[PDB]
């Protein structure tokens, strides 16, 4: 449905990160 | 006076092309008239000169090694010296003219077939041929291509400058004219070194008797039949294509004909010429129902009416409807639309339409009906 | 019958040569202005009971000597032929729309018209009137769009031209 | 908040490569229509308060119990507030159709909408009921000549009902 | 009451259905079933019938 | 015959250069203004039946020695004739003005032209007058600007078009001068 | 004595011609089937033995609209040139009798195109091949 | 609905012909046949046209055609006229 | 015809002609004569009949021939006028045959679905047919006039 | 009633409702609030609908108000728009019916037959219910509308 909250819809940062570096989002 | 003058006739001051013209095949298919232009492109020049090999070789193939004859007399036309008239002239006296059409052939046909080349026609009488055998037979091949140039007919239609195409006239005297024409240029796909017969006969293909067929037509004067007209011709590569209640375009000849459908097809067409010849009294005397009350209803149709806008209330309401040419009289869309389907509605013109079609079937069953012996049949 | 297709393989025709690149770039036009020219056609084909009775009153309105005996439009059944003609002829400008050329009118309505006008005392004028008051009655946002009315005036105006 | 033009952007820099030339006869394509998607919103922002009053009026002569006393539309202020809880939808959803693209409708119109209704007690299927009511008269509206050229639009309209369709689910 | 059977009509006066077939095509219509079929119970239908 | 776009070409096959992205700048300013010159096209097509007519009777009240006894318009024959060369040279200018170049207009109808209206005994001053009369008409349809007709067109401005058409009408009356 | 299309009917609004031109409304079925007409003609006998030892009997003797486009004699005759004896030649052998089936139901069209019915027009079907 | 429910031997309706047509079928006949009346002599009843053309439903075909060989007539042709052949769905 | 009616409804039940149908067609045929002059003088007077007809018509409905109705204009009227003679000539058939099948097989079948497809109000042509029968009627003797407008009165009552 | 139509169509064949049936009769009890709303709507706004349409009749079809004509005089007026009073009442029993069957069952079985009876031209009221038809769904929304319109048009077609 929506993004998290806070997040600006379109501009994650997570968008192309390496999976070697991937963070999970709380 | 529809048509004002001829074709044969110098082209008046006021029209682009001649009257005759406009109104006959001549606009439809690719037999115009191609004019140099005063100044050309060398670009523009071989759109003249590849015309002029598909008018006066009459659709030949000519290879470039046959074309290496004609180098010489072609530039004196690219540089501007020879006009269109005096490269056909030089053409026609070159050699792969004389042995295509004048090293095999009879007289008749090699003069049919430069009244082709030379001029957009047809043998039109046998004393004009006979004038022309007779400028050969004393002064040789090149005094007779003169004649055809140099005369009246090719100057007034042509003049110097336009090739020559094959002239959809409109008027023609001797009528057959017009189906000597269309037989003598078989359709955009012939030639004639295959209606001649040049190839067939010759050996390796070259060498080839130049013979031809109506010479008979020429001499008495009995016209071409209507298969050589119909079947392959420049009135089908000039088509208007379009929806022809009668189409004129014949089928081809079945196979495994019998002679029983022939008799009930022919019962048929007697039957309706019969039908169609007494129809034909009864219409435009007892064609309406309302046609003796027209002259009574038109007196009761005069009174009250007004000019103003919103007249006819009928009581204490309305304004109502009127002022138009085709609305004070109680006429509608649909009362100028009832001539637009008058095959089906009409009782005299569907007698018409099926009285064309059963002559169209029935004419190509006897064309059929020309062989007999090891000839295997049908049960329909 | 004349259009974009038409003229570009007869040309190439008579030279002898294959469909170059002027004669696909040719049919690229073909694409772009039959969204314009097309629109314009089915607003005619839909309409076409109220242009015909709204041109003939007018030209007898310019003309009102027609209705003379001895005229052309004397009686009734000359007055349907009437109606018939301009009939005739907005079908043939709804066919030139589909075409995309002046293809349909050359050969239908234009095509030995001179004579046949003259023979049978037919005026031109009062033909040219009709198509004359179609033409300035086009409101080019209602009736259709802008530039569907261009090609639809562009046609009208072409046989006002051919019949004078 | 993003356009439809920074959105590919923004897909682009993630990538750390530049647009090719598909994405360039994608955008030029989107351009070329313009005119229409603005005809689109001008014929929205024209009738606007016609469409909210319209389909209150029906929501109300459909389901009476929200006027009824003890409804949650009930008295002259919660009312107002129901009014207009639809014209900020409708203002959004006409945002959304002019940037071609649902970010500003999800960043502050659809983001937390739900549990708002919910700590308010207001019941949430209703309000999708008063939204696709919005939508029928907005796409109805939105596909009339009224003096504009004769053409399609339905790719348009289309994506305009999407909008609506994405605030309704994100709603209840 | 005016109701009509076009099509049963027309196909039965040019010969293409019999009078059989118009009967059986008359007893199986909305008509029928509409006057004779449901105002009854079954054992008043096969009566009637 | 040659257009806007060949024109370059021959100039650049003078001198053996490719065409580069100098020349360019002249052919993409005529795409840009092509729709320019179609509407400029089709308001001069539209109304040419009005044009020869028109500038031939102003030649007309111009001089009436043309329709004297003896004149150079005096038959029916001869008056067709001139509304027929009016019409051509009309043609051919409305040619010229959509192929942007003056090609097709002085080698299909001004080349020979001077000579054969000496030949025939054609009055060269009313040959101007007829031509100048058609001349006021196109800038007048280009630029909208008739009397009593007026076309719909999108706004914006003409007077290079209308420039352009000027300038090939003094072609043809320098060329039958 | 009047009007040359009479029409059927009896009674009153009546012309003098039985309804049906014989008082038969809906007339019995004279024609025989395709293989029947095919056989009694006396030119398609190498179509109806193929057909019948082929096994493609059965597709066309059934009561579906079919156009059949069944070649004489003599254009199986007319197979012994050279290039058309290159690609059916091996469909003499006795064990490739799946070709001759495909080759044979390319024949078939479904729905009935009379020659009247296609005048002026160019119609795409596919026939009971799949092509 | 239809007449292939499951209905044989030892029901309780009583044995009878079976359609296989699918319900509300829309497949149609067009036969033709001779049905001499072979009882007219002892009821004297009035005589009737015995020589039929018709079309008869998918649905009672067999039926039909087993009462008119039942009495003695004669089937001389049959055509399937309306339907199509082996369609699974779409016989309704 | 009384005779073509007699036959059918002794054919449908299989019997040859009872007595009474035989003296009916008999007493028939003796009428026959004065049947032909009836038809005589209502043919060749239709000319005054339409004529009249047509008037009263127009007087007693106003409408139909008023701006925009159904016989607004001449070819509309004369229209209407070809319809009032062809039920006049139907008229005579009947009083000829004896009976109504001929103009009841002729112009009342399916008459009201024919007049509805067209426009035209069916009572405007019952009261063309009445005024019809007046002025007709106005031209017989007093047995006659009763025996033809028997006719008129059937073509009213299926044109209702 | 949509339900009740499923029912006999089931009930003739012996079989229960077969899950299309049910799928329609589902998709109805969802519509039938709109069907409620709309019914309001054309319900509680009949003055203006019966007048508004009875002024289009009367200016399309001035004789029938004309001296003379069936609805002439007040007492008729009066009946005639008590009859297109009547048709509005059916046409929203018809809407929140779901189909036809109450339209049809009351006001269209044997019109003809007492229309012709009572000397009322049918195409009248035909233009009556056309002219209530515009007027009713100019208040109405476009689905709304197109909807409710549905019904108008049956009730035209059968009364031809
Ligand atoms: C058709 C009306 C529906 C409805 C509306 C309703 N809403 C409320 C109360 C609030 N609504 C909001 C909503 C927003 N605030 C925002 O900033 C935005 C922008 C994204 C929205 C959509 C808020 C904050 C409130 C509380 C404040 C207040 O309104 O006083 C109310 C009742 C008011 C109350 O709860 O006291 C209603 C009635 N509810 C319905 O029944 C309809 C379906
Ligand atoms: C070097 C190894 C390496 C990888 C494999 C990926 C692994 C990976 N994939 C995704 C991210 C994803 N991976 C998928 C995968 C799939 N989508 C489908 O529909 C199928 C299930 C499947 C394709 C066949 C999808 C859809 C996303 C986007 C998820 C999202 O945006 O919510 C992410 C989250 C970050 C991002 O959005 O890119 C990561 C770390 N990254 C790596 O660094
Ligand atoms: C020297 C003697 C001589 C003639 C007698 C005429 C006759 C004539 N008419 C046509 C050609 C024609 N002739 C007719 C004439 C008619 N069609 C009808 O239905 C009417 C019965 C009849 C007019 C009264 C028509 C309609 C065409 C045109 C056919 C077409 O364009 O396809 C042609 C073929 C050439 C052409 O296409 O124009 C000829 C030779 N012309 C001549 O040169
Ligand atoms: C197929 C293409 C097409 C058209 C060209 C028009 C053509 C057209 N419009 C009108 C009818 C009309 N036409 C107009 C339009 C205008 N009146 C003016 O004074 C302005 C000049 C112009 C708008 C800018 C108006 C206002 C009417 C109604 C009243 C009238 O006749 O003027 C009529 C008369 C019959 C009728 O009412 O329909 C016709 C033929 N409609 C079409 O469908
Ligand atoms: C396919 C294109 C096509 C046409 C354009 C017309 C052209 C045309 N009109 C008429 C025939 C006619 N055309 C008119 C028409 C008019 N008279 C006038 O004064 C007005 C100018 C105009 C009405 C507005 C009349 C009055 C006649 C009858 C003349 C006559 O019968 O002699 C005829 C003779 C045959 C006929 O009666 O139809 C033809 C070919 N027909 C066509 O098939
Ligand atoms: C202030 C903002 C603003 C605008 C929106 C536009 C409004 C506008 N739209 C169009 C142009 C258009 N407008 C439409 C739209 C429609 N046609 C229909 O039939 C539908 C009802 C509707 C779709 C929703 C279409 C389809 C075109 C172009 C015609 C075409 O593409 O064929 C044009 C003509 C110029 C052009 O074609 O580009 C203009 C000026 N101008 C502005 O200044
Ligand atoms: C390809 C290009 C091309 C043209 C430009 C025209 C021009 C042109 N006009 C004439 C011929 C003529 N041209 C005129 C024209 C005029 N005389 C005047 O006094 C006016 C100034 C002017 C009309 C406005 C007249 C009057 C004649 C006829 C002379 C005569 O008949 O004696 C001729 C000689 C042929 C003939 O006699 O018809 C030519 C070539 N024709 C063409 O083919
Ligand atoms: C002494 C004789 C004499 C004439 C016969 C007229 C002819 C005439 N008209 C124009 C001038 C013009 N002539 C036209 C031509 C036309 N205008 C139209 O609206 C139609 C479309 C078309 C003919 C039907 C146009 C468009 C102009 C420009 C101004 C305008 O009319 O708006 C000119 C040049 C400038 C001028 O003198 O006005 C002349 C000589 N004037 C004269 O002095
Ligand atoms: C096939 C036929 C065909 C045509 C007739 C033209 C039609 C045409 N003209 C213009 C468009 C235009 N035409 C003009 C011209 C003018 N405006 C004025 O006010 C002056 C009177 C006149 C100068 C001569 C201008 C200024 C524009 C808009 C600018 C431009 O598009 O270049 C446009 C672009 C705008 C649009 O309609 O979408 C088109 C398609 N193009 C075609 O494809
Ligand atoms: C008393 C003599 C007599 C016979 C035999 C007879 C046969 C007969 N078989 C029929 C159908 C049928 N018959 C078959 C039979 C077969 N399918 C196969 O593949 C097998 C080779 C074959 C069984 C051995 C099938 C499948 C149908 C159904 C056709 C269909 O539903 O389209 C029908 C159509 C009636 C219907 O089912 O609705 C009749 C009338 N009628 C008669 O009066
Ligand atoms: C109304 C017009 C009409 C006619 C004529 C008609 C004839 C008709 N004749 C029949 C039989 C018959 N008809 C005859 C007649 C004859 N045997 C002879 O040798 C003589 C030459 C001839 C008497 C002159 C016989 C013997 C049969 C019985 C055939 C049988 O039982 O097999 C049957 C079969 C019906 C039945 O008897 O069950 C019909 C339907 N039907 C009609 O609708
Ligand atoms: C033999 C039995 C028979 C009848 C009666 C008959 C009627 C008939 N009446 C017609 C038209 C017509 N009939 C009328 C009649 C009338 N307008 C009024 O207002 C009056 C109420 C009424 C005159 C009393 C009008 C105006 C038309 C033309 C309608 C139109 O074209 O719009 C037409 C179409 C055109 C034509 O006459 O061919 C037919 C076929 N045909 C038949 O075969």
């Amino acid at each position: 449905q929506l993004a998290p909250p806070g997040i600006p819809p379109g501009e994650d940062a997570r968008n192309n990160q390496s999976l070697r570096q991937y963070v999970a989002r709380p | 006076k529809v048509v004002d003058r001829l074709d044969s006739q110098p082209s008046a001051a006021f029209e682009q092309t001649k009257q005759v013209y406009t109104f006959s095949r001549y606009i439809l298919g690719p037999h115009r008239a191609v004019v140099a232009p005063v100044a050309m492109d060398p670009s523009e020049k071989e759109v003249v000169l590849r015309a002029v090999y598909r008018q006066v070789f009459g659709n030949a193939y000519i290879m470039e090694e046959e074309r290496a004859e004609l180098r010489v007399m072609e530039s004196q036309f690219l540089l501007g010296e020879l006009s269109v008239k005096e490269l056909v002239r030089a053409l026609a006296k070159s050699s792969t003219y004389k042995v295509r059409f004048f090293e095999g052939a009879v007289q008749y046909r090699f003069i049919e077939l430069c009244f082709k080349h030379l001029l957009g026609r047809a043998p039109d009488n046998h004393e004009e041929i006979a004038v022309h055998m007779r400028k050969y037979q004393q002064e040789g091949y090149d005094a007779e291509i003169d004649s055809y140039l140099d005369a009246g007919e090719y100057d007034n239609v042509f003049g110097d400058d336009t090739v020559p195409f094959l002239r959809f006239r409109g008027v023609y005297t001797p009528c057959d004219s017009f189906n000597r024409q269309c037989a003598l240029q078989g359709g955009w796909a012939n030639s004639d070194k295959a209606m001649g017969g040049a190839a067939l006969s010759g050996y390796n293909g070259s060498d080839g008797r130049q013979m031809s067929t109506m010479i008979g037509n020429y001499i008495s004067g009995k016209p071409i039949p209507y298969e050589k007209v119909a079947a392959d011709t420049p009135l089908k590569s000039t088509a208007p294509n379009w929806y022809a209640r009668p189409n004129p375009a014949l089928a081809p000849q079945p196979a495994y004909v019998s002679a029983k459908e022939i008799a009930e097809l022919r019962s048929r067409v007697s039957k309706l010429e019969a039908a169609w010849s007494v129809a034909v009294k009864q219409s435009a005397a007892a064609k309406d129902t309302v046609e003796t009350w027209r002259a009574a209803a038109k007196e009761m149709a005069a009174m009250r009416g007004i000019s103003p806008m919103g007249e006819a209330y009928f009581g204490g309401i309305a304004q109502k409807v009127d002022n138009g040419a085709l609305a004070q009289l109680g006429n509608k869309a649909s009362s100028y639309k009832k001539y637009l389907y008058a095959i089906e509605t009409d009782e005299v013109s569907r007698l018409e339409v099926d009285l064309e079609e059963a002559k169209g079937q029935l004419r190509v069953l006897e064309a059929a009906m020309a062989k007999s012996t090891p000839m295997t049949r049908t049960a329909e | 019958m004349k259009s974009v297709i038409t003229t570009v393989v007869s040309a190439a025709d008579a030279a002898g040569r294959f469909p170059s690149n002027s004669d696909l770039e040719s049919i690229q036009g073909n694409i772009q202005r039959s969204a314009a020219r097309l629109e314009a056609a089915e607003k005619l084909a839909g309409n076409h009971e109220a242009v015909v009775k709204e041109a003939g009153d007018a030209c007898f309105a310019k003309y009102a000597y027609l209705k003379n005996p001895g005229e052309a439009g004397e009686n009734q059944e000359k007055i349907n032929k009437c109606y018939r003609d301009v009939d005739h002829y907005m079908r043939l400008v709804n066919y030139c729309l589909v075409v995309g050329g002046t293809g349909p009118l050359d050969e239908w309505g234009i095509a030995g018209a001179r004579e046949v006008y003259r023979t049978l005392n037919l005026p031109t004028s009062a033909y040219v009137a009709s198509i004359a008051y179609t033409r300035d009655r086009l409101c080019v946002p209602r009736d259709m769009s802008a530039q569907a009315g261009v090609e639809f005036s562009a046609y009208l105006d072409y046989l006002i031209n051919a019949l004078s | 908040m993003l356009d439809a033009f920074a959105k590919v952007v923004a897909q682009a820099d993630a990538r750390g490569e530049f647009l090719s030339n598909t994405q360039i006869d994608a955008l030029s394509k989107m351009v070329k229509e313009g005119n229409q998607r603005l005809d689109i919103v001008n014929k929205v922002t024209s009738n606007a308060s016609a469409i909210v009053t319209n389909s209150a009026r029906a929501l109300f002569a459909e389901q009476p119990q929200l006027i009824q006393p003890g409804g949650n539309a009930y008295t002259s202020r919660r009312m107002a507030a129901c009014l207009r809880d639809m014209e900020i939808v409708l203002r959004y959803v006409s945002y959304a159709m002019i940037a071609g693209d649902s970010s500003v409708l999800d960043d502050r119109c659809l983001n937390g909408l739900r549990e708002t209704y919910q700590a308010l007690g207001t019941p949430g299927s209703s309000v999708a009921v008063a939204i696709q009511k919005m939508k029928d008269a907005s796409v109805a509206l939105a596909n009339d000549t009224t003096g504009t050229p004769i053409g399609d639009c339905s790719s348009l309209v289309a994506e305009l009902a999407g909008y609506f369709d994405r605030a309704a689910v994100s709603v209840v | 009451y005016g109701f009509s059977f076009s099509v049963l009509e027309s196909q039965v006066k040019n010969g293409q259905i019999s009078i059989k077939e118009f009967v059986r095509s008359l007893g199986k219509s909305s008509v029928y079933q509409k006057q004779f079929y449901q105002p009854y119970v079954n054992s008043r239908v096969v009566e009637l019938a | 015959m040659l257009d806007a776009f060949s024109r370059v070409v021959v100039n650049s096959d003078a001198k053996a250069a490719y065409v580069g992205g100098s020349d360019l700048q002249a052919l993409k300013s005529f795409i840009a203004d092509g729709n320019k010159r179609l509407d400029a096209v089709n308001s001069i097509v539209s109304n040419a039946s009005c044009m020869v007519s028109d500038a031939v009777s102003g030649m007309i009240c111009e001089n009436p020695g043309l329709i004297s006894p003896g004149g150079n318009c005096y038959t029916n024959r001869r008056m067709a004739a001139c509304l027929r060369d009016g019409e051509i040279i009309l043609r051919y200018v409305s040619y010229a003005l959509l192929a942007g170049d003056a090609s097709v207009l002085e080698d299909r109808c001004l080349n020979g032209l001077k000579e054969t209206y000496i030949a025939l005994g054609v009055p060269t001053n009313s040959s101007i007058r007829a031509v100048s009369i058609m001349k006021a008409q196109a800038v007048a349809f280009i630029t909208n600007t008739a009397t009593e007709r007026k076309m719909s067109f999108a706004a914006g401005d003409c007077t290079s078009l209308a420039s352009e058409v000027a300038s090939y009408f003094d072609r043809v009356g320098a060329a039958i001068s | 004595a009047r009007t040359a299309y009479p029409y059927t009917g009896s009674g009153y609004g009546s012309a003098g011609v039985p309804y049906g031109q014989d008082t038969y409304g809906y007339k019995a079925t004279t024609a025989k089937s395709i293989t029947e007409t095919a056989a009694q003609a006396g030119v398609f006998n190498t179509f109806v033995k193929l057909l019948n030892e082929s096994g493609v009997e059965k597709l066309v003797e059934q009561a579906g609209p079919y156009t059949v486009f069944a070649p004489t004699d003599d254009a199986f005759a007319a197979l012994l040139e050279p290039h058309s004896f290159n690609k059916l030649a091996t469909l003499l052998r006795p064990e490739n009798n799946d070709a001759l089936r495909k080759v044979l139901m390319h024949h078939v069209i479904p729905g009935a195109f009379t020659s009247a019915s296609l005048m002026d027009r160019a119609v795409t079907v596919k026939s009971l091949a799949g092509e | 609905a239809y007449d292939m429910d499951g209905t044989g031997a030892g029901s309780l309706e009583p044995r009878g012909i079976k359609s296989s047509a699918v319900e509300k079928d829309s497949r149609c006949f067009k036969v033709t046949f001779v049905l001499p009346s072979q009882s007219r002599l002892y009821t004297f009843r009035e005589l009737q046209n015995v020589y039929t053309t018709k079309m008869v439903p998918f649905s009672s075909w067999y039926a039909e055609q087993q009462r008119i060989q039942k009495m003695g007539g004669k089937i001389l042709k049959v055509e399937l006229v309306a339907g199509g052949q082996m369609r699974s769905v779409g016989n309704q | 015809s009384i005779v073509t009616k007699s036959i059918v409804n002794a054919d449908a039940e299989a019997r040859y002609l009872s007595p009474g149908e035989l003296d009916r067609i008999k007493s028939f045929v003796l009428s026959g004569q004065r049947r032909l002059r009836i038809a005589q003088t209502l043919t060749e007077n239709r000319e005054r009949i339409v004529k009249q007809g047509g008037q009263q018509l127009f007087q007693r409905r106003p409408d139909v021939v008023s701006p925009g109705g159904n016989a607004y204009g001449e070819e509309m009227t004369a229209t209407c006028l070809r319809d009032l003679d062809y039920y006049l000539r139907l008229v005579t058939y009947g009083i000829i045959a004896g009976d109504v099948t001929p103009i009841e097989e002729i112009g009342l079948v399916g008459v009201k679905e024919m007049y509805s497809a067209l426009g035209t109000p069916i009572s405007g042509v019952a009261e063309g047919i009445r005024c019809m029968k007046d002025v007709a009627c106005s031209l017989l003797s007093g047995e006659d006039a009763a025996e033809v407008g028997f006719y008129f009165d059937y073509t009213l009552a299926a044109m209702q």
